Parts: C-alpha cells; structure tokens; sequence
C-alpha cells in the first residue's frame, strides 16, 4: 500500500 | 466477489452524485449570474457554487479511475492535475462554507455594523483570499501526486519519497496541515457561529418558524458527518502498516463517496430561498 | 355649493353644444387609417431581420 | 468659460524631458476624454495621445509611443504630458483637447490654447490635394478631402471631423461624423461625402472664414489628419 | 340649489340620449369583415439593466433610439436602446419618481412625482452634465404624468385633480385645467398638440384644449380609476387603461365608446397603454406581471408579452413603430420586436 | 467590431453603471421609515425628537435612518402608497389625548387597519406610538373613556385604559405571523422614542438579514 491511491490527496 | 460489487456500488454512487452536482451547481451559477442583484451574500453563493461545479466536472477523472480496479490510465501529468483540482476545490467549499457562517453570524450579533459595512467589494476580496489560500493548501498535490506500475497495475499515488523518513516528515506535515485547516478549524467556526445564531434567536426570540433551527443543524450534522471519515482516513494512513489493507481499501472509497455527496449537496442547502421562487416563476 | 353647481351647468352645457357624427363613420375612419397605415407597422408585419434595428 | 489653458512649454535642450500640464475650467472634466494634438510649426496638426474618461483607456502616436506618457488628475481638473528624450521633431505647438463619447456626442469640440515647445537643434491617409485657394467674400467654396480607407462604419456613421484654425488661433470643431454641424457653426457650413471622398461647403464665404481647414478620421487610431487647405483674400 | 342641480341632471339626461343617437352600429360589426391580425409573437431583443429598484415611467424618443426610464432608486438613465449603453444617469433629488417625459426635440428630459414637482433637465449643456434646468412647482399634489409639447411648454397631470400647461423659462402656469373630481393619473397630447387627453379616479376621461384651456369632452364608462391614456394616431380616438381590467377606445367625434378590450380570465388592473404605429395594435401593461397585445379593431387579444417578473408599469412604442419597451417593477426594461 | 468612438460610448456606458451600483450599495445601508398618522396627532413632535412629501435624516448609533412624512400628501393614497413598500418599518402616530375629541381615536383606528393590513406592507413591521400620554393621564379622570368605547368594561384609570387602547389598537392586526407591532407610549420626549425606534428597527434588520441569507 503505497500512500495517497484510494482518494484525492 | 463482495469487493467488486462494493466497489461497482460505489461508483454508481459517485456517477449519481457528481450528476446532481453538476445540475445543481449549474442551476445555481446561471440564477447567480442573470436573476438576483449583485449582493454580499451573492458572491459567496456565486463562487461556492462555482467551486463545486469545478470540482464535479474534474470529478468524472477518478470516477473513471474507480471504473477499472483502480487501475490508472492518464500519466503523471493528469494525477497532478486532477487530484490538484479536486482538493483544490475541496478546501474553497470548505472556506466558502466557513465565511457563509461568519457572515450569517455576523449578520444576527453585528446587524448595524453588517448594515454599515457590508460590501461586495469585500466580499469580493474575501473570496479572492479563500482561492489564493486553497491553492496554498492543495499544491502539495502537484508535487507529490506521482504514479507507479507494479506487478502490472499501475495506479496514481501520492508519492512523498520522490521516486523514508524525509518521506514520512512530508506526508505528515501534508496530511495534518490539510486535517487541521481544512476539517478541524472550519468544523469549529461553522459551528460556533451557528451556535451563537441560535442561543441569540433563543434570548430574542425572533424564529416563529422552526426551518432556521432545521438549517443549522443539519448544515452542522452534514458536515462534520461528511469531512470526518475522509480527513480521519487520510490521518490513521500515516502508519498504514499497522492495519489491515481492508481498512484503507473499504473506508476510503466509501469516505469519498461522502465526501462528494456534500459536494453536490451543500447547494440545495445554501441556496433554496427565494431564488428558487422566482424559477418557480419563471 | 351655488358657484359649483353653476359652473357644472355651465360645463355641461358647453358638452352638449358640440357637434356629433355617427358611430358607424367613426368606426369607418378607423378602420381606414388602419388599412392605410398596415404596410408602415413593423410590429404588425415583422420586418425582416435585415433592416430590423434590434438583433443579436 | 470652458477654457482650457496648457502650461509647461518653452525651450528645452534635445534629449531632455519636459512636463506638459492642462488645467481644465468650467465643465466636468471628469467626464471628457481627452487628447493631445500637435501642431509643427509650419505643418498641419498631428494627434498624440487620448486618456479616457476614468483613465481605463490610453492610447498613443507611434512616433511618441514610450517616450509620451499622458495622465490626469480629475480631483485637480488637469491633463499631463510627460515627455523624456525629447527629440527635434517634438518642436511644435501642442493643444489640449476635450472629446466625449456617447451617442450623439460632438467629440473634439473644444480646444485648448495650445503651449509653444521648441527642441532646440496601417494608418489611414487623409488627402487634401488642395493646398491653397483664392477665394472673395460672398462666394461659395467648397473644400475637398480624402480617405485611403472607407471612414463608413458598419453602424452607419462616416467618422470624418472638420475644424477651422484660423490665423493665430486654435482650431475650432466645424462638422463631426462628416455631416453634423457643431454648435455655434453657422448654418453656411455644411459637409457631404460618400466613403472615402469628402466635401466642406461655405456657401456665402464672409471674412473670418479665412484660414486653413482640416480633415480628421476618428475611425480607428491613431487619429490622422489632411494636410490643410488654406482660404485667403 | 336643487333647481341647478335638476338642470345639471336634465343636461346629463339630454347628452346620454343625444350620444346614444349617434350610436347606430358598433365597431365590431364594421369590423366583422376584416381578416385578424393572427398572431403577434414579439421576442426581447434587448434588456436594459441598470435599474436597482421598481422602474415607474419610461418614455422613447423621437428618435426612436433614446429612451429615457425613472426608477425609484433615484435615477433617471437615458438609454441607448440600438446597443444597450447608458447615455446619462441622472440622479434626482426626490427618489419618489413617478413620471418621465423625453422632449421631442431631445434636448431635456421632465421628471416629477410625490414631491409635487416637475423637474426640467437640460441634456445638451456646454459643461458636458446634464443640468436641472427649471423646477416646475405649483400642483398640490403628486405628478402622475407630464408631456413636452415643445423646448418650452410641457403639459403635467397631477394628482391634485388638476392638469396644468407651464410655461418653462418663466415656470408658470399658463393654463390649469379644472374638471376632475379625482386624482388625474396619465395624460396623451394629440399628434398635433393643439388638445390632450387625461384619465383621472373618478372613472371618466376628459378631453381638453390645450390653446383655450377647457373641456371640450368628457368620456364615462370604465367602472374604476384609469390609471392610463394613449392617442390613437389618428388623433381622433383614445385608449384609457382602467383598474378595472378593462381598455376602452373612446371616439372624441362621435362622442362615446367604441370598443371594450377585456377577457373573463383577465382581472388586473392596465397600469399603461400604448398603440402601434399603424393603430392596429393596442399594447397594455397589466398587474399580471406581463404586457397584452390587442387587435385594436376587433378587441381579440393577438399576443402577450410574458418576460416581467412583476408588474408591468411603463410602456411604450417608438414613433416608426419599430419596437416596445416595457419596464416593470423588476428593474428591468424589455425591447420587443 | 466596435469603432473607437462606440467602444469609447461602452467604457462610458460601464462608468455609469458602476456609479449607479456604488449609489445602489450606499442606498440599501439606509433604514427606511414611513412616518403615518391620521392628522396632527404628535408627528411633528416626535419629528422634533428625531411639497408634498418630507424626508428626515439622522443617525443614531451608526445606524442611518429616513423618514418620510406624508403628511401634506392630501390626495387618494392607494395610488402612491405602493411607492413605500420595502421601507424597513411604518412608524405609526396615535394622540391618544384624542379618544374623545372629535371620534378621532376611531379615525385613527381605521387609517391604522387600513395601512396594517395593506398588501404592500405585509411583512413591513409597524412601530406604533401613542403620544400625548400626559394629556390623556389628566384628562381620562374628568372624561371617562366610556365615551370612546362603549364596550371598555374598566375603571376610568390611565393605567389600564392606556392598556385597552393599547389591545384595541394591536388586534386590529390581521397578520400576527408575517409583522410585529411595537406600541410604544410616549410623552416624556426624553429620547425615548429614538431609542425604541433603534430597537425595533433592529430586530427588523436582524430578520431581514435572516430572511436574505436564506436561513428563514
Ligand atoms: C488551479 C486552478 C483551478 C486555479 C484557478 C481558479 C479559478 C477557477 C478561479 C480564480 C479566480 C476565480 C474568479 C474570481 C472572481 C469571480 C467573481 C465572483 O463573482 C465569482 C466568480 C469569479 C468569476 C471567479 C471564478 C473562478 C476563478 C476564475
Ligand atoms: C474566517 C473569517 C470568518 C474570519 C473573519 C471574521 C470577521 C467577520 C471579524 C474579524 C474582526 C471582526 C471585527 C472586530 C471588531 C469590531 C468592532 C465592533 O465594535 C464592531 C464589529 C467589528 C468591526 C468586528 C466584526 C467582525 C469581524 C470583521
Ligand atoms: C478559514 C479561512 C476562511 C480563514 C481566512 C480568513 C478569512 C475569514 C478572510 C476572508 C476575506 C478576508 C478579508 C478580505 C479583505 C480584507 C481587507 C482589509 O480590510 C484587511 C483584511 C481583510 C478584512 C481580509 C482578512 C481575512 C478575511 C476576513
Ligand atoms: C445525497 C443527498 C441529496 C442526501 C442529503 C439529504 C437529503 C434527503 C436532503 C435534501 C433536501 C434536504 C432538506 C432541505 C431543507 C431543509 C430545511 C429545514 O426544514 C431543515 C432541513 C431540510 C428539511 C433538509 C434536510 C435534508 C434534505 C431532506
Ligand atoms: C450523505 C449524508 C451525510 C446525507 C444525510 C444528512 C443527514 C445527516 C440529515 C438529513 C436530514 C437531517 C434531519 C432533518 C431535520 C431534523 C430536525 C430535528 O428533528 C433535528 C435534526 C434533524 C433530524 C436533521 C438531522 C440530520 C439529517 C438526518
């Protein structure tokens, strides 16, 4: 998991 | 599969509620235009409407993101440009919201002061300070909205190690600063000034109507209940590891689906007074 | 009210003393100024939009 | 009283700069465009700049350009020109001019007195073949101008401007939009022209009708001049 | 005593009968045969949008370019109807502005109202403003309509009962005209100018003579106040704009009604009247926020113009017929064509 | 597409209408009063405290008023009397030392129902005085209201006469939803009346900027 994919920022 | 259907629900919602934004917003850029007298309140209704526009038509960007299985399919360019957007957007609904309350407040407990020195010339230089502050707020998203392929997926992220603890540093500072001004301060001042609205409409009782109590309340509820799961999300992501990927990978969809659904939400609920009457007119 | 009576008497006889034609001539004139002014109407027979001051 | 009076002339030394002021009497300046206009000693007038009313809009020579800078003060009621680096062919007499725009307006109506500036040592043509004529009191005379653009816009005006400058006084307004008589013109002057070919009238030409007549396009800047033709006996 | 007022009762008596004489066929049956007018369908072509408050007269120019409003914001504005530009502003002393006047000529404009008083304002000034050139004071009540009849005699109505015709480089009173019993509401000079008309709140319309000043006739029938008066081109017949959601064109040869231009579902009140350059069109502003177009020779409604938000309270059409304004009490003024 | 002398006849056209919005946003910041009354019955005495048609200005605590006495408008005023709706609040005038001096009271009493239940002022508050209190305190002894009245089942005290006329004048009010009525009695002329005027103009205020702001 590699932070900020899913959502805007 | 349970995660596919739940992510297929999602998008739907998304598509739903980025329409009715893009309708409501519309609606309230063409009455704010032509129909009503340039006002104070005006401008801010003006521009709110105009944020929320801006942030539903870029919306559709990761809407088709969520289409495939977060599977990206733009280049580094257009993450910047479309995450850029959307928080910049973000952060001028939330100001907008911010001084709409500071306004109202000022409106009830300064009523000869708001007579004598309410302009739309300040209004003006107001809205011009809340987009100037947005953009200071959200171009950490141009700078580490990177993507990478992995595994053959490739997928936009937010890459603070700059393809680490210099990493950890600025993706914390990022994510607390935006927490703070962007949830936690406007979340107490719309809620002081809608507090103050109602216990000075309780000493001078001036309601004889229970829509104004209706109103704050549920402009309140909505966004504390809207901001909240999307900005603690983004909190608890700072040490990810030390929960399960089911978390991040269920919560934050469904955060953002919140999130746009005050999007498009906040227009009905700030503009519904005689402006849609004279529609109804027309 | 003696003096506004007498002028009222006075006023109606002035209104009586005048001179009145037919309805039916009225109506005729009317109606022939109306006949004779229809081409120079711009409201009645919209002018194309080529010598139409007002486009867009 | 709607006098404007220029300051700031006199000798200068080539290179140098040099302010030009117009303090405005008598009507509301704060409503009028206004222009600059020169006048070569021996050669006919040449406009240099235009302030609009509210200073929004600002326009120049191209032989002046970046060199001129005009401006107002509308509390004070007075027109600057601030010239720098000027050189010998900034020798001449340059006149204050008020002109207002609406519809129906009379632009270029009033003139200042002009001051006096020595230095010590595309655009619409307009055309006056004629340069001089003889003419005795009483006669008809008829003046000729032309255009190497169509003056006629698409709104139907012909911006086309007639001003008399009689000898050692200002110019003074005649005709605007080719046709319209300024006010206090006598009846005697009228102005005629299809595009492009332009004709001033003086029927029953009388004394102190003697001078020298031009011709001006206000159809697109810069604002450009006849060479002026000239009335005696 | 009751002697005059039985004589004055007799005289009544003899004028109805003697005008009832007169009254062969009506204007329907000679206009039977005609083919109507269809249907008039007029769109916006300009809106003019400077007002910031209910605009209560308009009136075109000569020209039939310039026009000039009165709101009660407190400005009069000329405007430049071809492109929509504001010539003027021209702010008022009294904001309680209920009349406006544009001089055939051009080069003044009257403005009047609740003050009792009808300004004069000189457009064409050597000092590029526009000035105030003789305040008309004399009525007692408000001014509810005034017209130039040239550069130096301008006729107002008032609602003191009284018309008067002034005399502006000296500001007085020529001529009063005395016969209303109400409040006098609108005003219409003939094409000539040698007579006008003005409809008053007792219901009856009074024809006058501007040179000797009396009433030649007076025309009765509307049921409430008339709130507005229009010549027909001719300048033998009228339209009077009633309260009672009724038009009425009056005949001044023949002497009474000719024709009624009501509907069942029409229940407003005509606040203005106006007729088209021909006389076949006759265009009245009602209370149901929206204007009505009239075939004026066969009272079928041939139009509407439904682009007001509110009131309709001014109304005009320009001398070649070739547009009509409508301001209303939203700020705004309409051209159609 | 514009010619010099039309684009310079735009920018005009622009100047203009800045002025006319800059008058505009000056204007809206002035309380507007309408001063009514059946005749003389203290107007200009409070007139004091604070043609055809006669404007008043004055500022009170930064706060910027007009009134508009219509007194010498003596013409049918339901032909003018839509020019006042939106004024901020009616200041309505009552000498209530005239209860028996004729039959005014009742005058009174129907230009108040009349101007009250208007359709132009519907949500227009009224700041009802009743003046010369001091007359009526030692005059309602000797005369009893009785007079006034016939229905007044009380003693002839001013206390709860005052009282009476004060329900008398208040339910005359048909719309007890969309206006309020501020009845203020006053005599003492000690810049009271002002004072009352401030407070009532400014829950008007506080429920017009409600109302704006869509909240409501
Ligand atoms: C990174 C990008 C999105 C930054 C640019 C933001 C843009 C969209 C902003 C910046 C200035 C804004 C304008 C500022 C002033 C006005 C007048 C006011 O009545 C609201 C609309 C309007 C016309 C705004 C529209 C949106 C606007 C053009
Ligand atoms: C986030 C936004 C809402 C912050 C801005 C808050 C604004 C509305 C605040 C900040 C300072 C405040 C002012 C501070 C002091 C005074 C003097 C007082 O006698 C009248 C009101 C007045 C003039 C206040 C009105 C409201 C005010 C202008
Ligand atoms: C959470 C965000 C909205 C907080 C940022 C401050 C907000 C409330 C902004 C919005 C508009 C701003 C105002 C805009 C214009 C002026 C002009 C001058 O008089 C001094 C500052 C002042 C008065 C600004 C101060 C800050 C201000 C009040
Ligand atoms: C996805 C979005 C549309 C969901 C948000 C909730 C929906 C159902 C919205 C749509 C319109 C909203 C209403 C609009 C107006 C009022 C006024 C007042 O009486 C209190 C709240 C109330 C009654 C709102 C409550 C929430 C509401 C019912
Ligand atoms: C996408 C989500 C956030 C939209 C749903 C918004 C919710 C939180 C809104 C919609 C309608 C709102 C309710 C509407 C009316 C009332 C009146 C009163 O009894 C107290 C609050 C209450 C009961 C509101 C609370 C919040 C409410 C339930």
């Amino acid at each position: 998991y590699f932070p900020g994919q899913f959502a805007f920022s | 599969l349970e995660a596919r259907v739940t992510r297929i629900f999602l998008v739907v919602v998304y598509s739903i509620v980025c329409f009715l934004g893009i309708l409501g917003n519309g609606l309230v850029i063409i009455i704010a235009t032509f129909k009503m007298k340039k006002t104070v309140n005006m401008v801010w209704f003006l521009n709110l409407a105009v944020a929320d526009f801006l942030f539903n038509v870029f919306l559709p960007i990761h809407i088709t993101y969520a289409a495939m299985d977060y599977h990206w399919v733009f280049g580094t360019a257009m993450c910047k440009i479309s995450n850029f957007l959307l928080i910049h957007n973000m952060f001028t609904s939330v100001f907008l919201l911010t001084i709409i309350s500071s306004d109202r407040c000022i409106s009830v407990l300064l009523p000869v002061w708001s007579q004598n020195h309410r302009s739309v010339r300040l209004a003006y230089m107001a809205c011009m300070v809340i987009w100037v502050l947005a953009f200071f707020l959200s171009s950490p998203s141009l700078v580490f909205r990177d993507t990478a392929n992995l595994h053959g997926k490739i997928s936009c992220f937010n890459n603070f190690s700059l393809s680490d603890p210099v990493g950890y540093s600025r993706h914390m500072v990022v994510t607390v600063t935006r927490f703070l001004c962007g949830f936690l301060v406007p979340v107490l001042i719309i809620t002081a000034c809608y507090l103050t609205i109602v216990c000075k409409l309780q000493r001078n009782r001036l309601a004889k109507t229970k829509k104004p109590f209706k109103i704050i309340v549920t402009i309140i509820i909505t966004f504390f209940l809207c901001w909240c799961p999307y900005h603690t999300l983004n909190l608890l992501e700072l040490h990810h590891t030390a929960m399960p990927g089911s978390v991040f990978s269920l919560g934050l969809p469904l955060a953002t689906a919140l999130a746009i659904a005050n999007s498009c939400m906040n227009p009905i609920l700030y503009v519904f007074m005689g402006q849609d009457f004279k529609k109804f007119k027309v | 009210s003696i003096a506004q009576a007498r002028k009222l008497v006075e006023q109606l006889k002035m209104e009586a003393n005048i001179d009145r034609i037919k309805v039916s001539k009225a109506a005729a004139d009317l109606m022939a100024y109306c006949e004779a002014h229809a081409k120079e109407d711009p409201l009645l027979t919209p002018v194309p939009a080529s010598e139409n001051p007002f486009r867009e | 009283d709607v006098q404007l009076v220029e300051s700031g002339g006199g000798l200068v030394q080539p290179g140098g700069s040099r302010k030009l002021s117009c303090s405005a009497s008598g009507f509301a300046f704060s409503s009028f465009g206004m222009h600059w206009v020169r006048q070569a000693p021996e050669k006919g007038l040449e406009w240099v700049a235009y302030i609009s009313s509210g200073s929004g809009t600002i326009y120049y020579a191209d032989t002046v350009k970046g060199r001129f800078t005009i401006s107002r003060d509308d509390p004070k009621n007075t027109l600057f020109l601030q010239m720098t680096s000027l050189r010998s062919e900034d020798t001449a007499m340059y006149y204050c001019v008020r002109s207002i725009y609406y519809y129906g307006s009379s632009p270029f109506d009033f003139w200042g007195q002009g001051t006096t500036l020595t230095v010590s040592s595309s655009d619409i043509v307009m055309t006056q073949a004629t340069s001089s004529v003889p003419v005795t009191p009483g006669e008809s005379v008829s003046i000729s101008c032309r255009s190497s653009k169509s003056l006629l816009h698409s709104n139907g005006n012909t911006y086309l401007y007639w001003f008399l400058q009689r000898p050692g006084q200002s110019p003074q307004l005649l005709i605007y939009r080719m046709s319209n008589l300024a006010s206090g013109v006598p009846d005697r002057f009228s102005g005629s022209g299809s595009g492009t070919a332009f004709t001033l009238t003086i029927s029953r030409l009388e004394a102190e009708d003697v001078g020298v007549y031009y011709c001006m396009q206000h159809l697109e800047y810069p604002l450009t001049f006849g060479a002026g033709t000239k009335l005696e006996l | 005593l009751d002697q005059l007022r039985q004589e004055a009762e007799q005289l009544k008596n003899q004028i109805r009968d003697a005008r009832k004489a007169c009254a062969d066929a009506t204007l329907s049956q000679i206009t039977n045969n005609i083919d109507p007018v269809g249907r008039i369908q007029m769109r916006t072509r300009r809106t003019l949008r400077g007002h910031l408050a209910k605009i209560y007269a308009m009136h075109w120019g000569t020209d039939s370019r310039l026009l000039v409003s009165a709101s009660q914001d407190g400005k009069l504005i000329i405007w430049d109807s071809y492109t929509t530009n504001k010539v003027h502003a021209i702010p008022l002393r009294s904001s309680w502005v209920m009349t406006c006047a544009y001089a055939p000529s051009g080069n003044y404009v009257a403005c009047g109202g609740l003050d009792n008083i009808c300004s004069i304002y000189n457009l064409k000034t050597r000092e590029g403003n526009v000035r105030v050139s003789r305040e008309l004071a004399g009525h007692t009540g408000y001014l509810s309509c005034c017209r130039f009849l040239d550069d130096n005699q301008i006729v107002t109505s008032s609602g003191d009962t009284t018309c008067a015709l002034w005399d502006i480089e000296t500001g007085q009173q020529t001529t009063t005209f005395t016969g209303h019993t109400g409040d006098v509401m609108s005003l219409s000079l003939a094409p000539d100018t040698r007579l006008f008309v003005s409809g008053a709140c007792d219901a009856s319309a009074k024809l006058w003579d501007v040179r000797e000043g009396m009433c030649r006739q007076t025309f009765t029938g509307h049921e409430s106040d008339i709130n507005a008066i229009c010549f027909f081109p001719n300048g033998n017949a009228f339209a009077t704009g009633s309260d009672d959601a009724t038009c009425r064109l009056f005949d001044l040869r023949a002497d009474q009604e000719l024709m009624t231009y009501s509907h069942d579902n029409i229940i407003c009140g005509i606040t203005s009247v106006s007729f088209s350059k021909s006389g076949r069109l006759l265009l009245a502003g009602y209370d149901d926020f929206n204007c009505n177009v009239w075939d004026a020779l066969k009272a079928d409604r041939a139009g509407v113009l439904a682009g007001h938000d509110n009131r309709v309270s001014c109304l005009g059409v320009t001398d070649d017929g070739m547009a009509v304004a409508t301001g209303s009490w939203d700020s705004f003024l309409k051209i159609w064509n | 597409t514009l010619s010099a002398e039309d684009k310079a006849a735009v920018e005009r056209s622009k100047m203009i209408d800045r002025n006319l919005r800059e008058d505009g946003e000056k204007a809206a910041r002035e309380v507007k009063l309408l001063l009514l009354g059946a005749g003389e019955s203290g107007k200009s005495t409070i007139v004091k405290q604070m043609t055809g048609i006669v404007e008043t200005h004055f500022t009170f605590k930064d706060l910027h008023f007009k009134m508009f006495d219509v007194g010498a408008q003596r013409s049918e005023r339901k032909k003018w009397i839509h020019c006042f709706e939106g004024v901020t609040a009616i200041i309505f005038c009552v000498a209530l030392s005239d209860y028996d001096l004729v039959n005014r009271m009742h005058e009174s009493m129907k230009l108040f129902d009349s101007i009250c239940n208007n359709k132009w002022f519907t949500d227009t508050s009224i700041i009802l005085f009743l003046n010369k209190k001091d007359l009526f305190e030692e005059k309602i002894k000797k005369s009893p209201l009785t007079i006034c009245y016939p229905e007044y089942a009380g003693s002839n005290t001013y206390e709860e006469a005052a009282a009476y006329i004060q329900c008398q004048f208040e339910d005359l009010n048909k719309r007890k939803d969309t206006k309020e009525i501020y009845t203020h009695f006053t005599c003492s002329t000690d810049t009271k009346n002002v004072q009352f005027v401030f407070d009532a103009v400014t829950d008007v205020i506080i429920k017009n900027n409600l109302k704006d702001c869509g909240l409501f």
